[PDB]
RNA sequence: GUCUACGGCCAUACCACCCUGAACGCGCCCGAUCUCGUCUGAUCUCGGAAGCUAAGCAGGGUCGGGCCUGGUUAGUACUUGGAUGGGAGACCGCCUGGGAAUACCGGGUGCUGUAGGCUU
RNA sequence: UGCCAGGUGGGGAGUUUGACUGGGGCGGUACACCUGUCAAACGGUAACGCAGGUGUCCUAAGGCGAGCUCAGGGAGGACAGAAACCUCCCGUGGAGCAGAAGGGCAAAAGCUCGCUUGAUCUUGAUUUUCAGUACGAAUACAGACCGUGAAAGCGGGGCCUCACGAUCCUUCUGACCUUUUGGGUUUUAAGCAGGAGGUGUCAGAAAAGUUACCACAGGGAUAACUGGCUUGUGGCGGCCAAGCGUUCAUAGCGACGUCGCUUUUUGAUCCUUCGAUGUCGGCUCUUCCUAUCAUUGUGAAGCAGAAUUCACCAAGCGUUGGAUU
RNA sequence: GGUAUAGGGGCGAAAGACUAAUCGAACCAUCUAGUAGCUGGUUCCCUCCGAAGUUUCCCUCAGGAUAGCUGGCGCUCUCGCACACGCAGUUUUAUCCGGUAAAGCGAAUGAUUAGAGGUCUUGGGGCCGAAACGAUCUCAACCUAUUCUCAAACUUUAAAUGGGUAAGAAGCCCGGCUCGCUGGCGUGAGCCGGGCGUGGAAUGGAGUGCCUAGUGGGCCACUUUUGGUAAGCAGAACUGGCG
RNA sequence: GCGCACCACCGGCCCGUCUCGCCCGCCGCGCCGGGGAGGUGGAGCACGAGCGCACGUGUUAGGACCCGAAAGAUGGUGAACU
C-alpha cells in the first residue's frame, strides 16, 4: 500500500524548471482575475502557502470568489463514480490565464463584426467553421525537369 | 442489521411473551354478561334508578 | 448481431389508471377519446393526471386556488383540478368562481356554493369545453407530504438538512455524537 | 520543552492583551460524590466482580501539557486552560541557553 | 490462505454501465463560499436597492418615449 | 543617437580580456559640526563640488566560452491500433498514424513602458 | 455464636488466551502515519517489494524589521605546522534551513542583532484517505485584541509533504448562565461551552498456557501422500580450447566460459483429494526403459600378448549367498 | 448373600481405571424447536430486464455495514401533428498538464576504462645522486583538452498514447439605479429597461425521485510490468472474454 | 402576457448562540421586562395533507425458510456389572 501524503509523488511537478528558480516574477501577482474566469492550475514550488493538492494540477476551471491575494476556483475532479464540480482556494502564484476561451471570444467578436458588416449588403456570408475539406484539385507543372527516381539505398552494415 | 435508512427500533419481544399471549375472543361474551347482569341488577332494584347513587 | 443496450427500452409510464372504480374508467375512456381526436393538448394532460396515482394527485387548497386565480389575465375562466380540492379555514373573503375536480370537500363545496360560484365534474367541463378553452389547470403541492422531508442527502452529511427516522423525538433520542459539536463532531 | 512563567496575551473578561500568570495544569480529586462515581460505587457494590473495564493497554509515555493562565490584572482573576503539543521534559524559566557563547 | 489485494478490472465499465455525467451546470449558483464582507455588501446593495425606485422609473419612461421618438423618425 | 529614475519580459541581457565615451546625467572624490552607526566616516548617514573617465556604467570587438534560434542527426530511436506474420526463444519484419534527443554545421549577442534631461 | 471490615485463598466457579501470514507455529508489522521508486509523462494503483524514517524537539528552532553571505579553493602575515587568528580574490548556492527523503530558498526561507508572544479569543467555508463520514493535518476568509517595521505589509506556531485519539467517566476554566422539582436562602449535585487524563490491535474488547485423554460445525480457500508446471539443486550429455598426457589439444582428459537433456534426489506452487485414495521398509510376483556391468558383432589407443579403458547397432538372456542396521 | 459409600460425587496396590455393553465427569426428564459468521436441502409454467467478487470501516480475513453494479414504481418535459433544447469511453479547431519510452553524462550527481599535456599539488617504493622540484619513470589521490561503458530511487532535452477546458441566449451592446465593501475622481458586485439568434463534424429523445434483491473467494488473454532460475507460481495497469 | 406542479438562486420570518450598540414600559424603578443590526446552528414558517383500512416489497424481535452440534443449568434413578 501507498502513503497517502498531500505531496506525495510531486517531486517533478512542484518543482521549477531549469534555470527558473529563485525570485517570482511580479506579473503573476500584478495580474487581475474576475468571477467566471477560466484560469488553470499549475502547482508552484518556490510558494508553499495556498498550494494546490496534485489532482488539480493542470486542470482548468472558473473563478467564483477573489480574496485579498487568493482565488477561489471551482474545478471539475472525477473521483470513481462521478465527475464532482467541487470549489478550492489556490494563491495567485499557482494560477495561470486561459488563452482558450479569449480564443473563442475572438472569433465572437470577428462574428459581430460580419453580421454588422454584409447586412445592408444582402450577401449572407458563412459563420460558421468547416473541418479540412478536399484539396482543391489543381495543376501540378513540371517545368522542364523531370521527377527526380528514387532507387532504394541497398543495405550496408555500418556498426 | 442495518439497511438503507430505517428507523431504529427495539421491540420487546425478548421474553417469552407467546406463553403470556391474551387474547380477546371472549370479549362479546363478556359483554353479553355485563349486559345481563347490569339488566338483573336494575330488575332486582325495581324503582331504584339504574346507574345508582 | 446488433449492439442495443435494452436496459431502458421498456418506458414505465402509465397507460391506464390501477384503480378498479367505474366513474374514473368512464372518465378515462371519455379523456381517451377527447385527447385522440382534438388537437388539444389540455385533454392530453388530463388524461395523463387522470392515470396518475393518489400521491401523484395532492389536493388542493381554497386559498391557494383562490390565489392562483387572482392572478391577472384569468378573470372568468374555470379551474380545473385533477385532485380534490379541500376547504381553507384561514380564509374569509372567498369570491365566486367555476371550479372543475373530481371530488370537493364538503366545507368546500359549502363556501364555493354559498359565495355564488359553480362546481362541475369531468363530464359537464368536456360537454361545456371539449378542448378546455377558457380553462386553468391547477395542480397542489406534491412536495406536500411529510414523506419528501424524509429525502434527499442522508442526515450526519454536511449541509443535509434531512429529518431522520426517528421513534420519538426528544432530549436523549438524538443530538447527541455526530450532532453536537462537544461530543465528537458534527455535520 | 521551556515556558516563561508570565506570558501577555489575551483576556476573556477583560477583553484586551493583558498579562497572565502562567502554572501547568494537575488533576484533582474525584470528590466521592459525583454522578459517575456514585453510579460506579453503587454498581460494584454486591457480587458479580467488577463490572467496569480497566484499562491495561497503555502505549504513549507523555501527556499533553496544559497552562493555565491566570490575569494579573486584579478584580478579574480570570483562569483559562491552553494546551501545547506533547513533550517529556518540561520547565518554566529554564535556563534561556545563552545564545553564543562556550560549550564545556 | 491469502486473498486478493485490489484491482479495478471492472470498475470502469461498472462506471460507464449507467454513463457517467459532468455535474448539472445550472444557472444563479449558490453564493457559498464567499467572502463574508462582500456578502454584507451584497445584501445590503439588495436591501437599498428599493430606494429611488421612482427615479430607475422615470429613466425608463423617458429612455422609452427616447425609442419611440427614434422609431417615429425611422418610419 | 543617447542618459537618468521607476520597471516588464529575466543571459540575444551572463563571464573573461581589449578599445572608445562630445554634452546632460550616473559615480569616483573632499570632510565628520550637525542626524546616524561602526575596533576603524571601511559600509551607512550627513555637509559638499578642487580634480577624473583611473574605476563603475554605456557603446564596439574576440574565426572567445555560454545562451537563444535553425539544418544535420532522422522519418532514425521510440510509439496508438492490426494480423491464424517470421522465430524454439530472445527478438524482428510489415500495414495503419504520430514522431525524438547528442555529437556535427550555420545566424544573433537585448527588446520595450512611463516620467524627466543632453547632442539646444 | 450472629453481623460487618481487611488479609490469604486454581481447594472451587465463570471466562480469555488479537489479526496479516505463499499451511500453522517460530520470525517480522507490510496493523496508525511520512519520503523516492514500484507506477506504464493527469490522478489513483498490489505483494512478508525495494531504500528509509516517526510516536520526538523547540520561550526559540514561532512573528516581525535591519545588516551580511554559506560550503569549498587560491594567495599571503612572529610563534602558527594539514587543522587556532587576521587580510584579499574566486566562489549558483557544490553550505545551512533539527530529524528520514523529496521539493523549495541568496541584500532568503541561512547567520547575527532589537522588540515581542498571531503558539491569543470566536462564527462559519474549503482541501488531503473519503462513503465524499468522522479524527489528524492543512488553505483562503471574517469579527476583536495584538507584536513588529518609517511604511507598504507580515504573523492566528515551526518553509511544505508525517509527529497523533470516538462514546461513557473523571478533572480544570467561564457566565451576577439553567435546574436541584410546594415556595424561599445556602452548601452539594446535575446541566451548556472550551482544554486535559486513552484506547499504538492506533474508527478505540478489560484477557495466561497445555491437551499425545480430547470433542463438534466445516475446509482440499489450508498443510503432511501420490500425481500436475519448473529444474534452482541432484544426475547425465555436448560446443570453444589454455593446458595434463616423455615429444603431441582432441588415445584418454580438460581449466576460464557456454548450450542442453531427465524427473530414479531434494527443492518451489497449492491445481485434484480433509462425508478418508490405508501413511517406510522387507518378502513374493509381472512387465517396461537404457543413461550397456557381462555375454553376441565391431570400430580405439600412450593395443607387442595378457590386461584395458573410449565409442557404435544392441535390453535377447543374466546381474548371487551372507555378518550389522 | 446381606450391607455402606451416588455424579464435579463415590471408589481407586493409581490404569483417568470402575461407577449396569457409555466414564478426562453415569443415566432419565425439563429449560430446548439452546446457538452457529459453518455443511446440506429449499416444490408449477411462460415473458421482460438482468449483475459482482470492486471502495472504505469493523479483534475484520469462510462474515457484515457502506458506496458501486441491478430491478421495479413512477414523475417533469420535446416531438413526423412540414416547424427542436440538451446529452455523449468519438473526432476536429485553439489553450494549458506531465517527465514515461527514447536520448545524454564532451551538461549537474553517482559509477567507470584507457591513453596525451600538467615538479598544478604533495607521498610511498625505487635508480644515477651525501642531497637537490638536478635527470628518469612509477604507483597514490587531483587538474587541462579527449576517450569506452552505464543509472527504478540521475538529468540539460524529450515524444506516441493520454488528462482538463472553450466552440454562444445561462452570450454580447447600450441606458439608469443600490452599496454600512473598496477607492481622489474610480472600482467591483447586485439590481431594472431596451437591441441583436441556427455559433466545428457525426450520432442520439432527455432530466429527475424513491423501494431495492444478489455480490463484496474470481480466473484467463494482447500490451506494460514487480518478486522469483523458472512455474498451469504469487502480485499490479488498460481492454476483451469465461464466470 | 397571466404564468399550475417542480428545480436553481436571491431575499423575509420563528427558536438557540456570538458581536456592536441605541432607546422604550411600569403596581412594585430592580442583578426587571421588551425591542435593532450584523454572522451562525435547527429534523423549522413562507395559504395545509393528514387520519383510518387493505395489499405488495424490504429490515428486524420473536422457533423465525427446514434439519444439524461439542457444551450449560434444574430436579430425580442407579454399587443386579464393576
Ligand atoms: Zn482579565
Amino acid at each position: 500500500t501507498n502513503t497517502k501524503g498531500k505531496r506525495r509523488g510531486t517531486r517533478y511537478m512542484f518543482s521549477r524548471p531549469f534555470r527558473k528558480h529563485g525570485v517570482v516574477p511580479l506579473a503573476t501577482y500584478m495580474r487581475i482575475y474576475k468571477k467566471g474566469d477560466i484560469v488553470d492550475i499549475k502547482g508552484m514550488g518556490t510558494v508553499q502557502k495556498g498550494m494546490p493538492h496534485k489532482c488539480y494540477h493542470g486542470k482548468t476551471g472558473r473563478v467564483y470568489n477573489v480574496t485579498q491575494h487568493a482565488v477561489g476556483i471551482v474545478v471539475n475532479k472525477q473521483v470513481k463514480g462521478k465527475i464532482l464540480a467541487k470549489r478550492i482556494n489556490v494563491r495567485i502564484e499557482h494560477i495561470k490565464h486561459s488563452k482558450s476561451r479569449d480564443s473563442f471570444l475572438k472569433r465572437v467578436k470577428e462574428n459581430d463584426q460580419k453580421k454588422k458588416e454584409a447586412k445592408e449588403k444582402g450577401t449572407w456570408v458563412q459563420l460558421k467553421r468547416q473541418p479540412a475539406p478536399p484539396r482543391e484539385a489543381h495543376f501540378v507543372r513540371t517545368n522542364g525537369k523531370e521527377p527526380e527516381l528514387l532507387e532504394p539505398i541497398p543495405y550496408e552494415f555500418m556498426a | 442489521a442495518p439497511s438503507r435508512n430505517g428507523m431504529i427500533l427495539k421491540p420487546h419481544f425478548h421474553k417469552d411473551w407467546q406463553r403470556r399471549v391474551a387474547t380477546w375472543f371472549n370479549q362479546p361474551a363478556r359483554k353479553i354478561r355485563r349486559r345481563k347482569a347490569r339488566q338483573a341488577r336494575a330488575r332486582r332494584i325495581a324503582p331504584r334508578p339504574a346507574s345508582g347513587p | 448481431g446488433v449492439d442495443i443496450r435494452h436496459n431502458k427500452d421498456r418506458k414505465v409510464r402509465r397507460k391506464e389508471p390501477k384503480s378498479q372504480d367505474i366513474y374514473l374508467r368512464l372518465l378515462v375512456k371519455l379523456y381517451r377519446f377527447l385527447a385522440r381526436r382534438t388537437n388539444s393538448t389540455f385533454n392530453q394532460v388530463v388524461l395523463k393526471r387522470l392515470f396518475m396515482s393518489r400521491t401523484n394527485r395532492p389536493p388542493l387548497s381554497l386559498s391557494r386556488m383562490i390565489r392562483k386565480m387572482k392572478l391577472p389575465g384569468r378573470e372568468g375562466k374555470t379551474a380545473v383540478v385533477v385532485g380534490t380540492i379541500t376547504d381553507d379555514v384561514r380564509v374569509q373573503e372567498v369570491p365566486k368562481l367555476k371550479v372543475c375536480a373530481l371530488r370537493v370537500s364538503s366545507r368546500a363545496r359549502s363556501r364555493i356554493l354559498k359565495a355564488g360560484g359553480k362546481i362541475l365534474t369531468f363530464d359537464q367541463l368536456a360537454l361545456d369545453s371539449p378542448k378546455g378553452c377558457g380553462t386553468v389547470l391547477l395542480s397542489g403541492p406534491r412536495k406536500g407530504r411529510e414523506v419528501y422531508r424524509h429525502f434527499g442527502k442522508a442526515p450526519g452529511t454536511p449541509h443535509s438538512h434531512t429529518k431522520p427516522y426517528v421513534r420519538s423525538k426528544g432530549r436523549k433520542f438524538e443530538r447527541a455524537r455526530g450532532r453536537r459539536a462537544s461530543r465528537g463532531y458534527k455535520n | 520543552v521551556n515556558v516563561p512563567k508570565t506570558r501577555r496575551t489575551f483576556c476573556k473578561k477583560c477583553g484586551k492583551h493583558q498579562p497572565h500568570k502562567v502554572t501547568q495544569y494537575k488533576k484533582g480529586k474525584d470528590s466521592l460524590y459525583a454522578q459517575g462515581k456514585r453510579r460506579y460505587d453503587r454498581k460494584q457494590s454486591g457480587y458479580g466482580g467488577q463490572t467496569k473495564p480497566i484499562f491495561r493497554k497503555k502505549a504513549k509515555t507523555t501527556k499533553k501539557i496544559v497552562l493555565r493562565l491566570e490575569c494579573v490584572e486584579p478584580n478579574c482573576r480570570s483562569k483559562r486552560m491552553l494546551a501545547i503539543k506533547r513533550c517529556k521534559h518540561f520547565e518554566l524559566g529554564g535556563d534561556k541557553k545563552r545564545k553564543g557563547q562556550v560549550i564545556q | 490462505a491469502k486473498s486478493k489485494n485490489h484491482t479495478t478490472h471492472n470498475q470502469s465499465r461498472k462506471w460507464h454501465r449507467n454513463g457517467i455525467k459532468k455535474p448539472r451546470s445550472q444557472r444563479y449558483e449558490s453564493l457559498k463560499g464567499v467572502d463574508p464582507k462582500f456578502l454584507r455588501n451584497m445584501r445590503f446593495a439588495k436591501k437599498h436597492n428599493k430606494k429611488g425606485l421612482k427615479k430607475m422609473q422615470a429613466n425608463n419612461a423617458k429612455a422609452m418615449a427616447a425609442r419611440a421618438e427614434a422609431i417615429k423618425a425611422l418610419v
